[PDB]
């Protein structure tokens, strides 16, 4: 572990013993998914599985184009389809779903196993499986419901932002494959620029609420979207509006720990000083004099 | 002489003592983990090796502060005197459990006094060399050569103090009735007569006399 | 760890359980810095930081060209300048400073954390950060004052001899960049040859004490120098004359350990056999008969 010496966050690691991160002068990268240019071809699902050496089961059709129906340990990205008339005419909104590579990841914050989840200087959040204990805390800590457990090895898996390709200078497999160029990749700074240019074009076409989805509640994401209707992200098969780490999780992983620590220390002190101060309670402390 | 026990140690000095013991356990074990890296388990004394590196010196400072409180409260009872020679000469006889027959023992014997000064001198040495080798806070101000000597001396002093404590614990476990006195504070008059004659004679006199001074 | 199976030395590892080193039939490599051809351009500082993804702070000028003023966790090599008239005329002696990759490294010898410092069969001495506890022992153990702690993660860093480039067949970044060819790289055997050829040329120009700096006190180094004045290495901004691991460090990390071990074992035996032999010292061993 830590061979790259650019680990800026590490799960279950005390704040006063930070992970190796001297090689942190690197530009943050990002994937930009422009749903207004997506044709729902699923090429990204196929390219992802092919590159990553994984295959999900052959499922069933239950009335919709969506398939697989959900992310799983063997499907790291899935296209989600939504038909709606909420905006005045029939629209088919199609969105690629998978890890958002949050700047402040809830999965990492909730994880109880040291080093099971890490965040690289470039923004990629990845699972170091040797340390995963299969507790599933990360599934609840994630504001986007992304981590998935593999029944065959009790470990979670998800989109790695093709860390094995990016680490040596190549863009992710899904990015490269996208037929229409709905998916873009590069430094986050220039992806934000491309996103704003696209939003301007959508507004010029009549989408007054077009916008970039890069949620401040999780510190921004390294997988962002350009949405025709940024005022209604739920329309895109439940994309959360203003996502953030849940308050109960923040308290549980935050203040509860040192509070409990103080109680324990204080209790031990009290009991110890108590025994010593007063002495045992035996049958006769009186005939001892 | 009509009471099962007599107070040997006040609550304040008992509380301190056991605070030192708990801190010492953590500091000694973490120190040993750096000294003998093969004993990997000890690298988790403070949770993780990284944490142990950080906390060792802080708990060390706490031990020194507490030992200085002990120093000012016990030193006057640990002063070497000509009466201690008898002890020093029949050590072999004392170890066989026959000290009373061979020596004059007051509040604390000649062995306890030697241990006291050994312990007090070593913690001072450990404090000074410890500060010198303390990164990131203090080592920077010292010439590399001084840091190197301090690394050697600190390791040596730490080992010497741990040996000393091993012996100090053993004796405490050996001269039965002793640990209770340090936990509860009281010693039975017979324990005082056998292991610390002169001492109990003094309490007995101080006792009776001042009560006889009242004017019953 | 040990994936390369060519680890010839490992910190805090008992001598009877040596590290994996079956793949040890490899030629030793070396960098040769000919200070007589150095123009003090600092290209090596820049190339090093660029390649290694590190950036130090923007410092201050305090009257000399030297900058940064010292090696740090973010500056793995620095040019050191010296103006002198000690040899009869004004000379500007300029020397590239950084890890010497000693054959017998004092950093590794002083380190108390298993695997935090290792030495490869080819001569490269490197820090495995996952195991570093930030004690700083290596800073004192080093005869050249090279290791530097990163305040942001409590770990030491230094020149890695571009282990990530050399491991796959390419010379270090500073070596390649050197404008005048003052820095050379190759197998140590041929670098020694180049060094002697250079020394011969310097002698022919009037430098009767020109020589190669490859200190026997540390078993030779994998970063060597050709010096115009090898009889006075201190002139080159304090380069040590006849460097060696300090005697106090050798004793501390050497004989003190087994001695203490014997005392501990012997003490435990004595106390145990003592208790058993004589028995407890209770209030009355006499009325027990
Ligand atoms: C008088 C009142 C005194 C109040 C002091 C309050 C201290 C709070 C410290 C801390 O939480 O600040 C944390 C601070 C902040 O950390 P953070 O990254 O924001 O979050 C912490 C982690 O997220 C998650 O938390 P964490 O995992 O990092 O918890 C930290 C701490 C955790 O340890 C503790 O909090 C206390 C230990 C409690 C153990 C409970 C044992 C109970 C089990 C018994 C069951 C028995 C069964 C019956 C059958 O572990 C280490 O720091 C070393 C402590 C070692 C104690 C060794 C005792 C052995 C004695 C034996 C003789 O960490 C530290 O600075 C070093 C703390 C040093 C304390 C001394
Ligand atoms: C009668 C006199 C008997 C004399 C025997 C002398 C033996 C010296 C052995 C050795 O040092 O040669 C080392 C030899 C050479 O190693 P080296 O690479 O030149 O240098 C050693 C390392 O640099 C640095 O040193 P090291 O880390 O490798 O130290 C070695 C040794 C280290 O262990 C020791 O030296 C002795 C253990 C002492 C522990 C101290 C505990 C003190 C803490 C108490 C605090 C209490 C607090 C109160 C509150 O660890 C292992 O070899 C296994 C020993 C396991 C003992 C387990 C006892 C548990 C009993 C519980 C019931 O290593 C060995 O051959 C295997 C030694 C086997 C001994 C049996
Ligand atoms: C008086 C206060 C003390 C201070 C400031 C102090 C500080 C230090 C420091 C800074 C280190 C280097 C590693 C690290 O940073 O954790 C160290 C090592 C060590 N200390 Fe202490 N210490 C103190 C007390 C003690 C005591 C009381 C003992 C004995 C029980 C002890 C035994 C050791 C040992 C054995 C080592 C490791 C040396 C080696 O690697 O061979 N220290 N101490
Ligand atoms: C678990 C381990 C220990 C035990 C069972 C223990 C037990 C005792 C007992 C029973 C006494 C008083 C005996 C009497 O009344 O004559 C005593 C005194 C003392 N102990 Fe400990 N002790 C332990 C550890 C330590 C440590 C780690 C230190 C400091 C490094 C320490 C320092 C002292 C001192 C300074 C005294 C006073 C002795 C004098 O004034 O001569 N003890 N201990
Ligand atoms: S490959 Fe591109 S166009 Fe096709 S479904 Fe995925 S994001 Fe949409
Ligand atoms: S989307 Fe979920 S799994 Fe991905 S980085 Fe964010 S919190 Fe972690
Ligand atoms: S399941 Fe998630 S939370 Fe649990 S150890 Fe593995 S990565 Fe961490
Ligand atoms: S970035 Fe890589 S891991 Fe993530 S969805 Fe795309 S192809 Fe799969
Ligand atoms: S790059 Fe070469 S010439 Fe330039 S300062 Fe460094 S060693 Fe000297
Ligand atoms: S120069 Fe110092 S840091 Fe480098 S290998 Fe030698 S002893 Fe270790
Ligand atoms: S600071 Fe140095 S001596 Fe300490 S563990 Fe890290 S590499 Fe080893
Ligand atoms: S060999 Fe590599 S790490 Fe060392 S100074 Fe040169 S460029 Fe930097």
């Amino acid at each position: 572990a830590m061979e790259t010496q650019d680990i800026i966050k590490r799960s279950a690691t005390n704040s006063i013993t930070p992970p190796s991160q001297v090689r942190d002068y690197k530009a943050e990268v990002a994937k930009l998914i422009d749903v207004s240019t997506c044709i729902g071809c699923k090429a990204c699902q196929v390219a992802c599985s092919e590159w990553n050496d994984i295959r999900d089961e052959v499922g069933h059709c239950v009335g919709v184009y969506d398939n697989p129906a959900d992310l799983s340990a063997k499907s790291w990205t899935v296209m989600r389809f939504s038909e709606t008339e909420q905006n005045g005419k029939l629209e088919w909104l199609i969105r690629k779903d998978g890890c958002m590579h949050c700047e402040d990841p809830g999965c990492l914050k909730a994880c109880p196993s040291a080093g099971a989840i890490i965040q690289y200087a470039n923004g990629i959040v990845d699972f170091q499986s040797e340390n995963c204990i299969g507790c599933g805390y990360c599934i609840a800590g994630c504001p986007f419901n992304i981590p998935r457990l593999n029944k065959e090895d009790n470990r979670v898996y998800k989109c790695t932002l093709c860390v094995d390709r990016v680490s040596v200078g190549q863009e992710p497999a899904c990015v490269k494959t996208c037929p229409t160029g709905a998916i873009h990749f590069g430094t986050k700074k220039e992806m934000l620029e491309l996103a704003e240019q696209r939003v301007a074009k959508l507004k010029a076409r009549g989408y007054e609420h077009a916008g970039v989805y890069n949620p401040e509640g999780v510190g921004g994401t390294h997988v962002m979207y350009v949405l025709h209707h940024a005022d209604q992200p739920e329309l895109y098969h439940g994309l959360p509006k203003d996502p953030k780490i849940d308050t109960s999780v923040s308290l549980w992983k935050g203040a509860l720990k040192p509070l409990a620590a103080a109680g324990f220390i204080a209790t031990f002190a009290g009991l110890i000083f108590h025994y010593i101060g007063i002495g045992p309670n035996k049958e006769v402390d009186d005939d001892e004099e | 002489s009509k009471s099962k026990m007599i107070v040997r140690t006040k609550f304040i000095d008992r509380a301190c003592h056991w605070t030192v013991v708990i801190c010492f356990f953590l500091v000694a074990l973490s120190g040993i983990s750096f000294f003998f890296p093969t004993l990997q388990w000890l690298t988790q004394t403070f949770g993780t090796p990284q944490m142990g590196r950080i906390l060792h010196p802080f708990f060390g400072i706490a031990i020194f502060v507490a030992l200085m409180f002990m120093f000012v409260r016990f030193v006057h009872h640990n002063i070497p005197d000509k009466k201690d020679i008898p002890w020093l000469l029949n050590i072999v006889e004392v170890l066989k459990g026959n000290e009373h027959k061979v020596a004059d023992v007051g509040k604390y014997n000649a062995g306890q006094k030697m241990m006291f000064w050994s312990i007090m001198s070593m913690i001072f040495v450990l404090l000074v060399t410890g500060v010198i080798i303390w990164r990131p806070y203090f080592a920077q101000y010292f010439p590399m050569q001084v840091v190197r000597y301090s690394l050697l001396i600190h390791a040596a002093a730490g080992i010497i103090l741990i040996h000393a404590i091993l012996i100090h614990m053993y004796m405490a476990f050996w001269v039965k009735g002793s640990i209770k006195g340090m936990i509860e504070g009281k010693v039975s008059r017979r324990w005082a007569k056998k292991h610390h004659p002169r001492w109990y004679r003094e309490i007995e006199k101080a006792e009776a006399k001042k009560e006889s001074e009242e004017g019953i």
